[PDB]
């Protein structure tokens, strides 16, 4: 989109956009994280600490 | 456990979270009355030999 100088309220979009409501129907998930296992590791070290 | 059959409780378990369902479109109507190849207002069952 593109902007325009106009403007209106707030209320005035939620009003127009619950006029034009498609909400109410089921979407495909999907996956959140693909790929593989991260590589989170120590060692024990002698002189380290204690 | 053995009501009449033996049942493995041990614990018990149900669904928690609902969908609260929405309703009727006559624009779903049309889709729903158009057999399109995703869906299609039936669905067929089949033996399992």
């Amino acid at each position: 989109p593109q902007y325009t100088i106009d403007q209106v309220a707030v209320d005035e979009g939620d009003a127009m956009v619950s006029q034009l409501t498609q909400l109410p129907l089921r979407p495909d998930y999907g996956s959140i994280w693909i790929g593989e296992a991260l590589s989170y590791y120590v060692d024990y070290n002698r002189s380290h600490r204690v | 456990a053995n009501v009449w059959g033996v049942r493995l409780a041990d614990s018990l378990s149900s669904p928690t979270i609902e969908t609260r369902t929405r309703h009727y479109t006559l624009h779903d109507f049309y889709s729903d009355l158009d057999a399109s190849v995703g869906k299609e207002p039936w669905r067929p069952l089949r033996n399992q030999r």
